């Protein structure tokens, strides 16, 4: 009767499987948002997460990905084109596991995201929260370790697989 | 800009 998509990331470590992080996305709250986030994890329109990697780990803040075109930090487009508008601010940054959207300002959402590990309030109203992690959030943990206080990792961190469960 | 980092770097 209407469910949430549910969809995964196996990480890799410099190749070596690492774990599953399942991710609820809150399709009821942000359709076209978390639309955008499913169909980038199936690769479905062509193009998707699969390969990219992790390339900004703050330990105490979040794991940002989703640069799968310059693969740099810089690139990364929706499904829409290379940017969309804010969705909604309804969802709150509440805790660690919370799936949020990156940007350079209001209504230039494209591909990069970021996975919360701490409660990051300062981000509401700027930042549209889709999705949340349902299971593997010590895969997310471990991840978080590989992290520096620049983002910069000490090993690859990337999405050797991803798809949609639900 | 990065906003999130830039929010986190103000914070
Ligand atoms: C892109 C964007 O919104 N950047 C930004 C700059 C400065 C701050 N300052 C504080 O939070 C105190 C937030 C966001
Ligand atoms: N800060």
């Amino acid at each position: 009767g209407m469910v949430n998509p549910t969809v995964f990331f196996d990480i890799a470590v410099d190749g070596e499987p690492l774990g599953r992080v399942s991710f609820e996305l809150f399709a009821d709250k942000v359709p076209k948002t978390a639309e955008n986030f499913r169909a980038l994890s199936t690769g479905e329109k062509g193009f998707g997460y699969k390969g990219s990697c992790f390339h900004r780990i703050i330990p105490g803040f979040m794991c940002q990905g989703g640069d799968f075109t310059r693969h740099n930090g810089t690139g990364g487009k929706s499904i829409y084109g290379e940017k969309f508008e804010d969705e909604n601010f309804i969802l709150k940054h509440t805790g660690p596991g919370i799936l949020s959207m990156a940007n350079a300002g209001p209504n230039t959402n494209g591909s990069q995201f970021f996975i919360c590990t701490a409660k990051t309030e300062w981000l509401d109203g700027k930042h549209v929260v889709f999705g949340k992690v349902k299971e593997g959030m010590n895969i997310v943990e471990a991840m978080e370790r590989f992290g520096s206080r620049n983002g910069k990792t000490s090993k690859k961190i990337t999405i050797a697989d991803c798809g949609q469960l639900e | 800009p990065e906003c999130h980092i830039e929010a986190y770097w103000c914070i």
